[PDB]
């Protein structure tokens, strides 16, 4: 039925709005929460936007994806606040929703070009609830410091789309597919998302830490850890590849990494030589991923990622997790490690977890999937137009 | 569509199989000014009867159901028939017959000390039972016996009855207000007028009079040579809601005299919240229900089932005809059951049972009726118009401040104009026009050039018998048993008339396509 | 409900349920005999 | 309770999506037919 | 000639220097993180949204970015003599903002004669449309007193109407059956999209500047926020149903996204609360999308008024509903003010926006200005070298 997709959307409106009139009711936080919105909606949809033939569906997908993301992740995240009561709608509500939004969006790079739009719908509304209660778990149950929530965003958004890569797992594309190569100028559109995921990261690490000297050590750490990060990562993008020449995968993503491996020690008195040394191996540990782990999990393992968010945000996020329980044995942070131990696991089993489920849901032949053929084409979704 | 399958639920799926292809047309086919106007139309025709029987259920039943119950009953049951149906043009909620059973149950119980509204839910229980038996071995194969016959004797009988109340209501007004050399100036308004009051029974039969004019004006000038044609045609499509207007504005600018208005419920709330709410338990509410009844009421559930199976069928067959131009399909096993089994539902939220009624559903498809250049046309046939009537009924409550300044006259010469424009799919209505006709000025058709005068006649002589015996009916107190006269015409038909009459004679005067034999 | 109603051992979900299972007890039988005649 | 009524919101969505695709396929394989 | 462009631009630029230097002298440190967002906006958010034509990318952002430093220069200087009553002002972060709202206006304009005018027809449509614009907010804001302060009613509706009229009177018989250059491109449509995606997350801060600080601010933003969140959802339901077999179109996705922005503005500090917003979103969307794939063809095809980018889908008919939602608001009780001064607001800048456009089309009918040929329309090769490779 060619008439699911647009009902689904229209009940999901119709839901949000009516449970945004029974819970929700009524300014210095407000440029990093712009910061944050620029990240969500321009860094991670044009990210993805390397794929020759799926530019239109990336980033459209992407606003979509969020959009819904927002609205849900403010209605779930208020109620586990509020425990089933009424909210005020503040900066922080908004800043914790396009984290929810880009917890998503994350999840949604692992099938990107194997999913419908409602498949995604689905996704959104079941990775939010998950997400959520995670994120719950380890802020109040737990108290860890995650302040740029490597674990709860970034390893939870990448090994739940792994989980539902692995079960939407297809036979037909394990050896590639002819779809599944990148433009010229596909990468100079994938550029400006890196560029604007790089530049404003620090204020993802940043927004909702405690005013006065976690913030300013959050900024420091991430703009740092950052710029360690790309010269490592360059350099290991040389080294891995034939002849010295740069992957633009790798500059694509993996200069992205020290922000998120960065993220859990943001707010500690880790010094920038620490959040430098952090974001050096966050590069290595991407590039490596890229270059040998990627193939593994597709060829071996039977999961396909198609940006290879496993290598950014995963595999960093892991490195962040335990970064910050090396940073807690250290006493650079006053919070228990064995609790961040548990933070660290907790989300990685969730996200497992509730990738199963949510993938297990997908499978359903309802939603409106592309032919193994059709897979990573804008075709099979939008009008497309007849030049490029 | 009246054939016997043979198979269980055959004549169900049949209707499934045959209108529901059509579904996506259904909406589409909506997006036109002539169903928006059907829409505003329907509303009033469909919103008042439901407030003036609401109004009498709750005196005659001291507010147990009452002008809410029968909103929210109307608005729930017409959304899911409008959503499900196979003939989306019927109009459905409460009829005369069905408030006649509620007042006989309602004494029943109260000489037998009995709890009415249980009884209501055991008879809607048990409702649930006879249409799935009924729908299961094709019951409503039986509706092919009923012919232009009874077609148009309940037909014009309907319409008689709604144009004598629609007169009788003005009656009423003149005889509450009569006219008097002197009044009484100092007169208590709340709740009603305990008095008579000047001006107020002339005005409203001005307002009567003003809106019924209007309304055949515009009716008139929709098929005259005045103005662009799509113009013309918007406006005498909106003929009634311009009228309506007219005449609310005249209303709205006199402000001294007195008018009696729409009155809707303050809130949705229970008419009476000190004897039930909106769940009423089937084993009794102040005291235990006695098993006995329980078993009992199967009886008033059959005369329930009788009535509304022989009402909704003959108002399908009525507002289906082949003559009208409904080449889309209808369903009769489907929309039997859906009816019956909504009314079994809304029976155990101590809500009335509902019912298609004839008038609004032919001035439904007669305010979406499209034609020529006279001769009919098309019909858009359509679902959005009797969802957006089931829409705005239930919704009627919450817009009190517009239906509060709308006098009862002006939709008193609606009424009118409903009444006099439901007549004109009746071929006895026209032979009836024939007795006062010289036999040179009779039309061309095939019931005049090939019977002889006086035998058409005895024909229509006898059908007027047959009405006036139905009249008769209606206002004696045995009014309940009116289905089983209408259905004794189906003997007299099929029997006692080729005694009497040749068979070509049968064929021409009562044919279902109009056809010469 | 409203005001004050009998207390009865069956809530109105339960008794509902019960009517509408004998409801359907009722109207099977009804259709294996009928599938029973019609046949021999 | 919280997370009972997330479950609750959860289940409604299900239900409603559930119900609609159910009644679809019932009348597509009525109709095909 | 061949001069006239450079010489209207040398010769307005003095007029801009002789009038600031005339009347212009030197909280902002606050409002500053605010307007940074709206000059994001105009500047970059309608500049590449109007690039998704697959040969006018080049005239669309330059002609944006020029009509823009022109507007900022010229709003100024009109809005500041308008409030000071031909005395001397001094310029504050309100006063800059109140000028890239003028461009912005202009730059709506813009999106309805899109491919299809000059640059010097640019400056004069410039030039015209901010002396309409700001006379007409100065009637809405102080001699109606009316809450605008998203100005659904000032800006979207009298720029999209004002597009209309100027489209109208510059009707070309050539382009009523449609154009060879008036089609969009791949990457062309990327551009659209980086345009449309910077319009949709600054928009908060557009129609949040002026507002007063504190909880309406705050409102404004939380309200433009979910309204857009709202919208998007519905813009996608509604182009997957009005389309051929379901497929998306990035017409819809560019343009009808931004409609829930749109028309919350009148709206945006009252307190509608969230769902009301929401609703106001989902509605917008909805008659966004409905006017992209109905209306436009009927507007174009019979009513001989051609939109390039449907500026009308997106900003009059969004506006015009704003408009409705911001007499409804007053009458629930949602905020101070009169419903009579909402629909004269709303009645006076339709009525502004179509007779300025009218006088200044009829001025830029003129066979002046350079104006392209039929053939040549939606062409950057008319005004730019356009390189040989793509
Ligand atoms: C609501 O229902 C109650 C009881 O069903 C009604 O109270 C009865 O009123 C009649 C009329 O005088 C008498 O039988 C008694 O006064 C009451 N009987 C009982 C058993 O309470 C009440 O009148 C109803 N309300 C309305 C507005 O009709
Ligand atoms: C035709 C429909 C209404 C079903 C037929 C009704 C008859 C056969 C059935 C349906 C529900 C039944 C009742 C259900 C529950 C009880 C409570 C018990 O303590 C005594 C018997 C009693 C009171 C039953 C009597 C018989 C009953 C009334």
């Amino acid at each position: 039925m060619r008439f699911t997709f647009p009902l689904m959307a229209i009940v999901l409106e119709i839901a949000m709005i009516v449970l945004f009139g029974l819970f929700v009711e009524y300014f210095e936080l407000y440029p990093l929460f712009q910061d944050v919105h620029v990240m969500i909606f321009v860094g991670f949809g044009f990210l993805m936007t390397f794929l020759k033939k799926y530019g239109f569906s990336s980033v459209g997908i992407n606003l979509l994806v969020a959009a819904l993301g927002l609205q849900w992740g403010t209605i779930v995240q208020g109620i586990l606040q509020s425990q089933g009561q009424k909210f005020n709608i503040g900066i922080k509500n908004m800043i914790n929703a396009d984290f929810s939004a880009a917890t998503v969006l994350i999840s949604f790079g692992a099938v990107l070009g194997k999913t419908s739009p409602t498949q995604m719908l689905i996704m959104t509304i079941l990775e939010i609830v998950f997400f959520a209660h995670n994120e719950y778990l380890v802020s109040e149950i737990f108290k860890a410091s995650d302040i740029g929530a490597s674990m709860t965003i970034h390893a939870f958004g990448a090994y739940f789309g792994l989980a539902v890569a692995g079960i939407l797992y297809r036979s037909g594309l394990r050896k590639g597919h002819e779809n599944e190569e990148s433009a010229y100028y596909s990468d100079l559109f994938a550029m400006i998302g890196t560029l604007f995921l790089w530049m404003f990261w620090p204020s993802f690490n940043s927004a909702i830490a405690e005013p006065g000297d976690k913030q300013c050590r959050a900024i420091v750490n991430t703009y740092f850890s950052l710029a360690a990060c790309v010269l490592t990562a360059f350099a290991f993008s040389s080294l891995v590849e034939h002849r010295g020449k740069l992957n633009m995968v790798h500059i694509q993503n993996a200069t992205l990494a020290g922000g998120v491996a960065v993220g859990t020690c943001a707010d500690m008195a880790i010094h920038p030589f620490g959040s430098m040394i952090i974001g050096s191996i966050a590069g290595m540990v991407s590039v490596l991923g890229y270059k040998f782990l990627t193939p593994l999990f597709t060829t071996k393992l039977r999961i396909h990622d198609t940006c290879g968010v496993h290598n950014l945000h995963g595999l960093p996020g892991v490195v962040g997790g335990l970064a910050g329980i090396v940073a807690v044995a250290m006493g650079a942070s006053n919070t228990s490690m064995a609790m961040q131990a548990a933070a660290l696991g907790s989300s990685i089993g969730t996200a497992v977890v509730g990738g199963l489920m949510t993938g297990l849901i997908l499978k359903l032949p309802l939603w409106g999937q592309p032919s193994d053929q059709n897979c990573y084409d804008d075709s099979v979704y939008w009008k497309v137009p007849k030049t490029r | 569509p009246l054939q016997q399958t043979g198979q269980l639920f055959g004549g169900l799926v049949r209707d499934i199989r045959r209108r529901y292809p059509y579904y996506l047309s259904d909406i589409t086919d909506a997006f036109s000014p002539q169903v928006l106007a059907a829409v505003i139309f329907i509303y009033f025709a469909a919103l008042s009867p439901a407030i003036t029987f609401g109004g009498l259920l709750g005196e005659k039943t001291r507010n147990q159901m009452g002008v809410s119950e029968l909103l929210i009953s109307t608005a729930v049951q017409g959304i899911l028939f409008a959503l499900l149906g196979a003939q989306p043009l019927l109009v459905v909620g409460f009829s005369g017959p069905l408030l006649v059973f509620e007042e006989a149950f309602f004494s029943f119980c109260e000489t037998n000390g009995l709890e009415y509204i249980v009884g209501r839910v055991w008879i809607g229980f048990w409702l649930i039972l006879l249409v799935v038996l009924v729908v299961a071995f094709e019951g409503s194969f039986l509706v092919r016996f009923i012919s232009r016959y009874t077609q148009e004797i309940f037909s014009f009988l309907i319409s008689l009855i709604f144009i004598y109340e629609t007169f009788s209501k003005l009656i009423k007004i003149f005889q509450d207000h009569p006219l008097q050399k002197t009044y009484n100036y100092n007169v208590l308004m709340v709740p009603k007028p305990q008095g008579p009051l000047p001006n107020t029974a002339l005005l409203s039969l001005v307002l009567m009079a003003g809106t019924f004019f209007f309304a055949m004006m515009l009716r008139k000038f929709k098929n005259s040579s005045y103005f662009p044609g799509k113009l013309r045609r918007v406006i005498g499509d909106f003929g009634v809601p311009i009228s309506i207007l007219i005449m609310v504005l005249v209303d709205f600018f006199i402000q001294d005299t007195y008018t009696q208005k729409l009155s809707v419920p303050d809130g949705f709330k229970v008419s009476n919240s000190s004897a039930r709410g909106w769940v009423i338990h089937p084993l009794g509410l102040r005291s235990e229900f006695p098993i006995w009844m329980m078993f009992a009421s199967a009886l008033p559930a059959l005369l329930v089932f009788i009535l509304i199976f022989l009402e909704s069928q003959i108002t399908t067959l009525i507002v289906s005809k082949p003559e009208r131009k409904m080449v889309k399909g209808s369903g009769f096993h489907l929309d039997l059951l859906l009816v019956v089994g909504m009314g079994g539902v809304a029976a155990l939220f101590g809500m009335p049972w509902l019912s298609a009624t004839t008038v609004r559903s032919v001035t439904h498809a007669n305010a979406l009726t499209v034609m020529g250049k006279a001769q009919i046309q098309e019909v858009k046939e359509q679902r959005i118009s009797g969802l957006l009537v089931a829409v705005l009924v239930g919704l009627s409550i919450l817009m009190e401040p517009i239906l509060s300044r709308i006098p009862l006259a002006v939709l008193f010469g609606i009424f009118l104009y409903m009444g006099v424009t439901s007549l004109s799919g009746i071929q006895l209505f026209d032979r009836i026009l024939l007795l006062f006709k010289p036999p040179k000025y009779h039309p061309d058709v095939p019931y005049v050039k090939r019977v002889k005068t006086w035998r058409m006649h005895l024909f229509t002589g006898i059908q007027i018998i047959c009405l006036a015996v139905l009249w008769v009916v209606k206002s004696t107190p045995a009014s309940l048993a009116l289905p089983f006269v209408l259905i004794l015409t189906v003997p007299l038909r099929r029997v006692l008339l080729p005694l009497i009459f040749r068979n070509v004679e049968l064929q021409c005067l009562d044919a279902d396509d109009a056809k010469a034999t | 409900g409203e005001r004050v109603q009998l207390a009865h051992h069956f809530s109105e979900p339960e008794i509902t349920l019960i009517i509408f299972g004998v409801m359907a007890g009722v109207i099977g039988t009804i259709l294996l005999i009928s599938y029973g005649i019609r046949r021999l | 309770a919280p997370v009972v009524i997330i479950l609750i919101i959860l289940c409604v969505m299900a239900g409603i999506i559930g119900t609609i695709l159910l009644i679809s396929y019932s009348i597509r394989r009525l109709i095909k037919a």
